[PDB]
C-alpha cells in the first residue's frame, strides 16, 4: 500500500508473470497483482488473473464514480425527471423529447423489468462472446465441451 | 431408426451432391424446408399476419402503391390449409428423395 | 374473341406466359452466356 | 518523484477553490433548476418515504457563500481524482 | 335545424375516429341523418371495405372532417 | 446581401443581423434560441481562429516552428482559461453576450451605433475568412504533413498551375 | 403539325409553342409541366455541349486524319500532358470556373431576376445576367451578336438550335459507341463506310 | 445447387472484407490489410505499443485459440 | 361470466341478437339512431363468448363487444 | 491479391478443381462411344467446364485456399463486376418492376371498380406503361422532388 497511496501504481506490474508460469506454482511467477499486459497466459490459454484484478478495479473506480451521480438526501446530484425534460431536442424531431418518462417508467414496473432485461441479454450474449474468445478461466479454452 | 434407418440411410441422398441423384438430396434439403415452412402456417394465426400486412400496406400506401385488391391475410382455415399441404408435401418428398437416392446408390 | 382476351390477360394466364417469356429469356442467356459468376465488360 | 503529498494537497486545493470561487454559483444554479428527484410530481420525502428527508443540518454551512460540506466532499473527491490521476500516468514512463 | 347540419350528400370527408378501420382515410358522405338526437348521423361510404367487408359506417359530426378538394 | 443570390432567404435571417447572408441551408438556425446561442460561439470560434492566424503564419514567416511538459503547462492552462469562459458563460444578455463592451470596449469604437453595426460586419467576415483559414491550415498538415502554411504558398507561388489542391483531391 | 410518328396525337401537356416540339414524349416525362421546363433547360444544355463536342471531334479528327495537325484520336486524348498545366489542375480549375457559371445559370432557372439586381458583383456586370427568358440568357456577354434580340419571336433560331443540337447528341453517342467496339475516329469509321459501304456497316463487326 | 451439379466453383461466396477489415484493425494478418493494427506505423499501434499489444498480437495471430477467428463466406 | 357491452355506434339491426344462440342479447327501444332501437345484454351469465354477436356487428370496428372473463360452467358451455 | 485470396489464375487449388471436374466427366465418357450423342453431350460439358475455369481466372476472381472464387464486394474498383455494376443492373430492373407497377396502379386508380383491373390485366395499359420503367431514375426523381412519389397523409 505504499505504491498506492504513494501514487507509484506501476511498482504493482514489475514482475508480470514472465511466460513461464505454471498455474498453481512458483515457477516462473512473480509479484505483480494489477497489469495490463493483455493477451493470454501460455499455459491456461486463459486471461491472466493480473488483468482480471487490475480490470475490475478499474471498472471499480469508473461504477464507485458514476454511482455519485443521482441527487439523493445530500443536496448535490442529478434528477433524473430533469435530465430527461431538459433532452428534448429544439426542432421538434423528437417532438416533447423524454418529458413525462420518468413518471411513465418509474410507476411501470414493465418498464423497468423490459430495459433490465435488453440489457441483461445484450450483456448475456456479450459474456458468450467474450467467453468464448477471452476465456478468464484456467483450462477452460482447451477443454472443449464447457 | 434414427441411427441404423434415419442416419444410415440418409448417407446416399446427402452424399449425393455432385451425383446423378443429386436433384434427390436437393429435394430432401427442399422438403425438409418446405415442412418447416408449413409450421409458419400450423402454429400462427391469421390476426398477427393481417396486422403486418396493415402496415405493409401503410408502406405502400404512403408510396401510392395501395392494391385495390385489399391485401388480407389468409383465412384461418386457408391458413390450415397452406400449412397441412406444405407439411405433407415436405415430409413426403423428403421420404421421397430419400428412399429414391438410397436405393438407387446401393440399389 | 374479347372474352378470350379477357381471360388471357386475367392474372395466372398472363402470369404463366410471361413467366415463360420470362424463363425462356433467362434460360436461353445462361446456354449462350453460361457459367456467369462477374460481369467483365468493362471491368 | 512528483512528491506524492503535495500534488495531491495541491490539486485538492485547486478543486476547493474552483468549486466555491469560480463556479459554485453554476453548480447551485443547476441544483435549484434540477430540483429535488420528483416522483409523480412530488419529493419522496413528500411521497411518504421517510428515510429521504434531505439533511438540512448537514447542509447548513456559516461560509457566507454556502459552501456546506458535501460540496467540499465533492471537490476534493474530484481533487484527490486527478491528484492520483497525475501521479499514476507519470509514475510509469509511458 | 331543418336545413341539413352535416356535409354535403356526396362531400367526399375525412374520418378522425381512431378507432374506424379508415381512420385518416377519405369517404363519400351518402346521407346525413336530419334528426337532432342521433349520435351517429353521418353516413359515409368508402371506396375499400374494413375486414367485416363492410364500406359503409355511420359517424358523428366532430368524428368527420371535410377536405379542401 | 446574400451566399447565392437566387436561393429564398429564409424567414428567420433576413439582412437585420449583423454577418446576415441568408447561408443556413440544413436549417440549423431554425428557432431562435439555438440561433442566438450560434452567433455567439460562432464570433467566440471567429474570435480565437483570428487569434491563432496571427499566431501561426508569424511564427512562420520568422521562427518556422512549424506550429508543432503537459501536466504543469496543461494544469496552468486549464486554470487560466476556465475562469474566463465560465465568467463568459456567467453573462445573460445575449447582445452583451456577444459584444459585452464596458471593460472590453477601449478606444471608443463602440460610441457610434451605425459604426458599431458596420464593425461588427467587419469583425464577423473577418472571422469567418480567419475560421477558413484556420480549417485551411489543419487538413494542408493533414495533406502535407511537414510543410508550412507560409511554406505550402511558396510551393503554390512557384509553379501554381502544377503545385495545388488537385494532387490529393483525385486519385488518377 | 407533325409530331415525331404519324398516326399519333401529340401528349396535351406540350404542343406548339416549344423550341422544336414534334410531340415525342411516349414515356411521359414532360407530363408534369415544371418536369418539362427542368428538361427543356437541361436539353438545351445538353444540346449546346454536344454540339461543341462534335465540332471539337470532326475538326480535330479533319485536321489528324488529313495530316495538318498531329492531334490525338478523341478516345486517346484526355492523358494529354500540357506543359505549362496539369490535369489535376484543370479539373479544380473547370470546376471552380463551370461551377460559378452553372450555378448562375441555375439561379437564373429558379429566379429569373438574379444575378443582376443586388449585391451579385460579377466584376461590376450585373446587366449581361438579365436572362430575358429560360435556357436564353442574352447580353452582352452571352450573345455579344445578338442575331436573336428577340427570343419569344425566334422560333425558326431556337428550332435550327436544337434541331442541330439533337441531332449533334445523337452524334456524339455515335463517337461513344462507334469508337469503343472499332477503337478509331469518326472520320476513319466514315472513309471506312465511303469505300465500301455494303461491307463495312455496324453489323459487318462480325 | 451448385455443389449438387458438381460445380462448387460457381457458388456465391462472398468474402466477408468488413469483419475482415475489423480483425486486421486488431492485429490479425491472415488477410493483409495492415490497417490501425497490423501497420506497425499507425499511431493506434504506436500508443499501446508498450502496454498490452505484443500479448495480444501472440493471442490474436495464434491460430489455435479462438478470438477473431479466420473467417470465410 | 362474460362482460358484453352495447356501445351507443349502433345502428340497431338485431343481427347481434338474432346470432346469438344463448340468449344473452335483447333489442331494446331507445333514441341514437334512425331505427329507434338498441341491443342490450342482461343474460350475461348465459354467455359462452362465441362472438357470433361481434361477427355480426357492422359498424366502424364494433358496437357490441363481448370481453372474456371469468369462465364458468356454463359460460365453458358444459353438458358435464 | 486483398483479403488473403490469390487470384484464381494463379491458383493452385483451382486448377485442381478443373482437373477433378474433367477427370470426373472423362469417368463418365468411357462408357459410350466417343461420337454418340452421351460422349458428344459429355465432351461438350467437359468444354463447358474448361472455358468456365478458364474465364473465372481471366476476369480476376479471387480464389481462397479451397480453390473456389470468392467475390469481393467492399467496393474494390477492380471487383465492381463482382457485386456492384450487376447491383446497378439489378437495381436498374426492379426499379422498372415496381415504377411500371407503380404507374401502372396509379392508372387504374381513377376506375370504377379498379381490383378487377388488378385480376384482369389492362394489357394495352400496361405495355404503354411497360417501357415507362426504361426512365424511372429521373421520373422518380422528378416524382420525389414534384412530391408525387411519396403519398400525402389527407
Ligand atoms: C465529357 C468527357 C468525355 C465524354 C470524356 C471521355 C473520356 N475521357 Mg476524359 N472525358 C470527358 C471530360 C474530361 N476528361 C478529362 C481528363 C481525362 C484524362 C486525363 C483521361 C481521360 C480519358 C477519357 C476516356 C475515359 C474512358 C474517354 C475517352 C482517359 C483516356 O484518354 O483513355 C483512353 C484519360 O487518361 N479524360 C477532363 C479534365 C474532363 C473535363
Ligand atoms: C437470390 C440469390 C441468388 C443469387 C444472387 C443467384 C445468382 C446467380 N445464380 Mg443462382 N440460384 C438461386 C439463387 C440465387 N442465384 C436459387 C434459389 C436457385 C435455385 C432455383 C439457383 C440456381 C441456379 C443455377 C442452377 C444457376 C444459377 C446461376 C446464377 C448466376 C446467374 C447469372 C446469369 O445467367 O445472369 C445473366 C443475366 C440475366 C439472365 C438477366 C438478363 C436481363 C435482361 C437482358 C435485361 C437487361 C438489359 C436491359 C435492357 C438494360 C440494359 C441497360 C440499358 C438499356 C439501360 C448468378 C451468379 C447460373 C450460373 O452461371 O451460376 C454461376 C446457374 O447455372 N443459379
Ligand atoms: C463553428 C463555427 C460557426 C458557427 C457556430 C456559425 C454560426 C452561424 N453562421 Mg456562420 N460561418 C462559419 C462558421 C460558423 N458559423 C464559417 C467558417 C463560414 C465560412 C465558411 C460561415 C459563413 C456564414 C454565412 C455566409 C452566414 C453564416 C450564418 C450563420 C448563422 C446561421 C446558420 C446556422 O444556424 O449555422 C449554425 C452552424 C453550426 C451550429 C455549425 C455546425 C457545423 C457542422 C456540425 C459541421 C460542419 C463541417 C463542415 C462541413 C466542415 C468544416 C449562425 C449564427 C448566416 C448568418 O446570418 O450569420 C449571422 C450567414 O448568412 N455563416
Ligand atoms: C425522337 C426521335 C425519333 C424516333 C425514335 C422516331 C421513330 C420513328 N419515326 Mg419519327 N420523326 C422524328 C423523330 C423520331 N422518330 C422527328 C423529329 C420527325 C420530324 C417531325 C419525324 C418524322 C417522322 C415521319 C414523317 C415518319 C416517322 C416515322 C418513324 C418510324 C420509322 C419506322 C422505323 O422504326 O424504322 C426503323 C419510327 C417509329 C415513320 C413512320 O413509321 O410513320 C408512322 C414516318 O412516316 N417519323
Ligand atoms: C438527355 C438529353 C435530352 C433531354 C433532357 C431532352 C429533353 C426533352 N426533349 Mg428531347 N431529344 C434528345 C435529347 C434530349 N431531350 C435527342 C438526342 C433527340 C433526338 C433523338 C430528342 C428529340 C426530341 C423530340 C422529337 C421531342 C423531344 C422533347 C423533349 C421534351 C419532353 C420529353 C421529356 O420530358 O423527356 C425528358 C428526357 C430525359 C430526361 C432524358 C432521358 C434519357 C434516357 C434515360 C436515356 C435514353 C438514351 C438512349 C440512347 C435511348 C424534353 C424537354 C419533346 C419536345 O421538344 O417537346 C416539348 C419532343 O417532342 N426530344
Ligand atoms: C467543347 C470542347 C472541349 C471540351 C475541347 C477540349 C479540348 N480541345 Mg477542342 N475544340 C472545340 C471544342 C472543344 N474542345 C471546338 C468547337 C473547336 C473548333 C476545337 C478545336 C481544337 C483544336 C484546334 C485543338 C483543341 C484542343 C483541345 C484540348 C485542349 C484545349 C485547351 O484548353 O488547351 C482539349 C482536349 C487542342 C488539342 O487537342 O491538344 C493539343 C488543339 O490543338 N480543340
Ligand atoms: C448551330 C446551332 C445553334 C443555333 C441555331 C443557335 C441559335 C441561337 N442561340 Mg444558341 N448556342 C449554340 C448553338 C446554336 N445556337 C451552342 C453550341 C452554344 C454553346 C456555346 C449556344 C449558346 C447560346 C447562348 C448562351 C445563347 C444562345 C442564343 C441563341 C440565339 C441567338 C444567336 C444565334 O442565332 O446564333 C446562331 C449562330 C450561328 C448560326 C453560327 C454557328 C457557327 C458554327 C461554328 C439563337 C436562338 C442566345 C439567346 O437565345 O438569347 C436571346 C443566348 O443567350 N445560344
Ligand atoms: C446521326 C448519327 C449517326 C451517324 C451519322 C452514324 C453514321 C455511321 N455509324 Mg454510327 N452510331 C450512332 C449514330 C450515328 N452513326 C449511334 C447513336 C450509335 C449507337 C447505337 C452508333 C453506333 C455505331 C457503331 C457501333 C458503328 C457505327 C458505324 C457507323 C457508320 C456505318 C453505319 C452503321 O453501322 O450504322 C449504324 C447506325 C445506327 C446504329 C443507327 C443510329 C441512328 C441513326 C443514325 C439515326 C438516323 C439519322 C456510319 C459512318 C459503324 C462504323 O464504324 O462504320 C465503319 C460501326 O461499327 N455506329
Ligand atoms: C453532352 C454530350 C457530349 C459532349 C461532348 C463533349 C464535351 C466532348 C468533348 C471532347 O471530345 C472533345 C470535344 C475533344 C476531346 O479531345 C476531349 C473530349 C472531352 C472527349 C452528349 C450528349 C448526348 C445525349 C444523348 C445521346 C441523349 C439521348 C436522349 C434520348 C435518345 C432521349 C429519348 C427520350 O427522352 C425522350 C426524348 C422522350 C421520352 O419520352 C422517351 C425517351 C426515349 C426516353
Ligand atoms: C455502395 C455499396 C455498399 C453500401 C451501400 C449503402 C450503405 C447504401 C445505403 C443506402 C440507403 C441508406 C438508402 C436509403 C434509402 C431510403 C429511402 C427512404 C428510399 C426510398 C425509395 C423509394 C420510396 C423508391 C420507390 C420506388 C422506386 C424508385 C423503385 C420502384 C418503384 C418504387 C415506387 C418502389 C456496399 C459497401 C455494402 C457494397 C457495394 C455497394
Ligand atoms: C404467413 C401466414 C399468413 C400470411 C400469408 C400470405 C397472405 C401469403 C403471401 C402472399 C401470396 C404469396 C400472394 C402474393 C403473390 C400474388 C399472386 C401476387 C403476384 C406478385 C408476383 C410474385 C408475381 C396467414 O394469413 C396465416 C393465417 C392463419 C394461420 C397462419 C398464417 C400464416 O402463417
Amino acid at each position: 500500500l505504499g505504491p498506492l497511496f504513494t501514487g507509484q501504481w506501476n511498482l504493482y506490474a514489475q514482475n508480470p508473470d514472465s511466460s513461464s508460469h505454471l498455474f498453481g506454482t512458483s515457477q516462473g511467477s512473480g509479484t505483480a497483482i494489477l497489469t495490463l499486459l493483455g493477451g493470454f497466459h501460455p499455459q491456461t490459454q486463459s486471461l491472466w488473473l493480473t488483468d482480471m484484478a487490475h480490470h475490475h478495479l478499474a471498472i471499480a473506480i469508473l461504477f464507485l464514480i458514476a454511482g455519485h451521480m443521482y441527487r439523493t438526501n445530500f443536496g448535490i446530484g442529478h434528477s433524473i425527471k430533469d435530465l430527461l425534460e431538459a433532452h428534448i431536442p429544439p426542432g421538434g424531431r423528437l417532438g416533447r423529447g423524454h418529458k413525462g418518462l420518468y413518471d411513465t417508467i418509474n410507476n411501470s414496473i414493465h418498464f423497468q423489468l423490459g430495459l433490465a432485461l435488453a440489457s441483461l441479454g445484450v450483456i448475456t450474449s456479450l459474456v458468450a462472446q467474450h467467453m468464448y474468445s477471452l476465456p478468464a478461466y484456467a483450462f477452460i479454452a482447451q477443454d472443449f465441451t464447457t | 431408426w434414427l441411427r441404423d434407418f434415419l442416419w444410415a440411410q440418409a448417407s446416399q441422398v446427402i452424399q449425393s451432391y455432385g451425383s446423378s441423384l443429386s436433384a434427390y438430396g436437393l429435394f430432401f434439403l427442399g422438403a425438409h424446408f418446405v415442412w418447416a415452412f408449413s409450421l409458419m402456417f400450423l402454429f400462427s394465426g391469421r390476426g398477427y399476419w393481417q396486422e403486418l400486412i396493415e402496415s405493409i400496406v401503410w408502406a405502400h400506401n404512403k408510396l401510392k402503391v395501395a392494391p385495390a385488391t385489399q391485401p388480407r391475410a389468409l383465412s384461418i382455415i386457408q391458413g390450415r390449409a397452406v400449412g397441412v399441404t406444405h407439411y405433407l408435401l415436405g415430409g413426403i418428398a423428403t421420404t421421397w428423395a430419400f428412399f429414391l437416392a438410397r436405393i438407387i446408390a446401393v440399389g | 374473341m374479347r372474352d378470350l382476351k379477357t381471360y388471357l390477360s386475367v392474372a395466372p394466364v398472363l402470369s404463366t406466359l410471361w413467366f415463360g417469356s420470362l424463363a425462356g429469356l433467362l434460360i436461353e442467356i445462361n446456354r449462350l452466356f453460361p457459367d456467369a459468376l462477374t460481369f467483365p465488360f468493362f471491368s | 518523484e512528483l512528491s506524492p503529498s503535495i500534488v495531491i494537497s495541491l490539486s485538492t486545493g485547486l478543486s476547493l477553490f474552483l468549486g466555491r470561487f469560480v463556479f459554485f454559483n453554476f453548480q447551485r444554479e443547476n441544483v435549484a433548476k434540477q430540483g429535488l428527484p420528483e416522483q409523480n410530481g412530488k419529493t419522496h420525502f413528500e411521497a411518504g418515504d421517510d428515510r429521504a428527508k434531505e439533511y438540512v443540518s448537514l447542509l447548513k454551512s456559516n461560509d457566507p457563500i454556502g459552501f456546506n460540506i458535501v460540496d467540499v466532499l465533492a471537490w476534493g473527491s474530484i481533487g484527490h481524482i486527478v491528484a492520483y490521476y497525475i501521479l499514476a500516468t507519470s509514475s510509469n514512463g509511458y | 335545424k331543418p336545413p341539413p347540419i352535416g356535409p354535403k350528400r356526396g362531400s367526399k370527408v375525412k374520418i378522425l375516429r381512431r378507432e374506424s378501420y379508415w381512420f385518416k382515410n377519405v369517404g363519400s358522405v351518402v346521407a346525413v341523418d336530419q334528426d337532432p338526437k342521433t349520435r351517429y348521423p353521418v353516413v359515409v361510404r368508402f371506396a375499400k371495405v374494413n375486414y367485416a367487408n363492410i364500406s359503409t359506417n355511420n359517424y358523428a359530426l366532430d368524428e368527420v372532417e371535410e377536405v379542401a378538394a | 446581401a446574400h451566399w447565392m443570390p437566387g436561393e429564398p432567404r429564409p424567414a428567420y435571417l433576413d439582412g437585420s443581423a449583423p454577418g446576415d447572408f441568408g447561408f443556413d441551408p440544413l436549417g440549423l438556425g431554425e428557432v431562435p434560441a439555438n440561433l442566438e446561442r450560434y452567433k455567439e460561439s460562432e464570433l467566440i470560434h471567429c474570435r480565437w481562429a483570428m487569434l491563432a492566424v496571427p499566431g501561426i503564419l508569424v511564427p512562420e514567416a520568422l521562427g518556422y516552428g512549424n506550429w508543432v511538459t503537459l501536466p504543469t503547462i496543461l494544469a496552468i492552462e486549464f486554470l487560466a482559461i476556465a475562469f474566463v469562459e465560465h465568467q463568459r458563460s456567467m453573462e445573460k444578455d445575449p447582445e452583451k453576450k456577444k459584444y459585452p463592451g464596458g471593460a472590453f470596449d477601449p478606444l471608443g469604437y463602440s460610441k457610434d451605433p451605425k459604426k458599431l453595426e458596420e464593425l461588427k460586419v467587419k469583425e464577423i467576415k473577418n472571422g469567418r475568412l480567419a475560421l477558413l483559414a484556420f480549417v485551411g491550415f489543419c487538413v494542408q498538415q493533414s495533406a502535407y504533413p511537414g510543410t508550412g502554411p507560409l511554406e505550402n504558398l511558396a510551393t503554390h507561388l512557384a509553379d501554381p498551375w502544377h503545385n495545388n489542391i488537385g494532387d490529393i483531391v483525385i486519385p488518377f | 403539325r407533325a409530331t415525331w410518328l404519324p398516326g399519333l396525337n401529340p401528349p396535351p401537356y406540350l404542343d406548339g409553342n416549344l423550341a422544336g416540339d414534334y410531340g415525342f414524349d411516349p414515356l411521359g416525362l414532360g407530363e408534369d409541366p415544371e418536369s418539362l421546363k427542368w428538361y427543356v433547360q437541361a436539353e438545351l444544355v445538353h444540346s449546346r455541349f454536344a454540339m461543341l463536342g462534335v465540332a471539337g471531334i470532326l475538326f480535330t479528327d479533319l485536321l489528324r486524319t488529313t495530316g495538318i495537325r498531329n492531334l490525338p484520336v478523341w478516345y486517346e486524348a484526355g492523358a494529354v500532358k500540357f506543359d505549362f498545366a496539369s490535369t489535376k489542375t484543370l479539373i479544380v480549375v473547370q470546376f471552380l470556373l463551370m461551377g460559378f457559371a452553372e450555378t448562375k445559370r441555375y439561379m437564373d432557372f429558379v429566379s429569373p431576376g438574379s444575378q443582376a439586381k443586388e449585391g451579385s458583383f460579377f466584376f461590376g456586370l450585373e446587366a449581361a445576367l438579365e436572362g430575358l427568358e429560360p435556357g436564353y440568357p442574352g447580353g452582352p456577354l452571352l450573345n455579344p451578336l445578338g442575331l436573336a434580340k428577340d427570343v419569344q419571336n425566334a422560333h425558326d433560331w431556337k428550332l435550327k438550335e436544337i434541331k442541330n443540337g439533337r441531332l449533334a447528341m445523337m452524334a456524339m453517342l455515335g463517337f461513344f459507341v462507334q469508337a469503343s467496339v472499332t477503337h478509331t475516329g469518326p472520320i476513319d469509321n466514315l472513309v471506312e463506310h465511303l469505300s465500301n459501304p455494303w461491307h463495312k456497316t455496324i453489323i459487318q463487326t462480325l | 445447387v451448385m455443389l449438387a451439379f458438381g460445380t462448387p466453383e460457381k457458388q456465391i461466396l462472398i468474402e466477408p472484407i468488413f469483419a475482415q477489415w475489423i480483425q486486421s484493425a486488431h492485429g490479425k494478418t491472415s488477410y493483409g490489410f495492415d490497417v490501425l493494427l497490423s501497420s506497425t506505423s499507425g499511431p493506434a499501434f504506436n500508443a499501446g505499443r508498450s502496454i498490452w499489444l505484443p500479448g495480444w498480437l501472440n493471442a490474436i495471430n495464434e491460430n489455435s485459440n479462438s478470438l477473431f477467428l479466420t473467417i470465410g463466406p | 361470466s362474460h362482460s358484453v357491452k352495447i356501445y351507443d355506434t349502433c345502428i340497431g339491426c338485431t343481427q347481434c341478437v338474432r346470432a346469438c344462440p344463448t340468449d344473452v342479447l335483447e333489442m331494446i327501444p331507445w333514441d341514437g339512431c334512425k331505427a329507434k332501437q338498441i341491443a342490450s345484454a342482461p343474460r350475461t351469465e348465459d354467455c359462452v363468448g362465441c362472438k357470433r354477436c361481434e361477427s355480426a356487428c357492422p359498424t366502424d370496428f364494433l358496437s357490441v363487444r363481448v370481453y372474456l372473463w371469468h369462465e364458468t360452467t356454463r359460460s365453458m358451455g358444459l353438458a358435464y | 491479391d486483398i483479403s488473403g485470396l490469390t487470384p484464381c489464375k494463379d491458383s493452385k487449388q483451382f486448377a485442381k478443381r478443373e482437373k477433378q471436374q474433367i477427370k470426373k466427366l472423362e469417368s463418365s465418357l468411357k462408357l459410350y462411344a466417343p461420337e454418340s450423342a452421351p460422349a458428344l453431350a459429355l465432351n461438350a460439358q467437359i468444354e463447358k467446364t474448361k472455358r468456365r475455369f478458364d474465364n473465372y481466372g481471366k476476369y480476376g476472381l479471387l480464389c481462397g485456399s479451397d480453390g473456389l472464387p470468392h467475390l469481393i464486394v467492399n467496393g474494390d474498383q477492380r471487383h465492381w463486376g463482382e457485386f456492384i455494376t450487376p447491383g446497378i443492373l439489378f437495381l436498374y430492373i426492379a426499379g422498372w418492376i415496381g415504377w411500371v407497377g407503380r404507374s401502372y396502379l396509379i392508372a387504374i386508380s381513377g376506375e370504377k371498380k379498379p381490383a378487377m383491373k388488378e385480376i384482369i390485366i389492362d394489357v394495352p395499359l400496361a405495355s404503354r406503361i411497360i417501357f415507362r420503367g426504361f426512365i424511372w431514375p429521373v421520373a422518380a426523381y422528378r416524382e420525389f422532388l414534384n412530391g408525387d412519389l411519396i403519398a400525402k397523409d389527407v
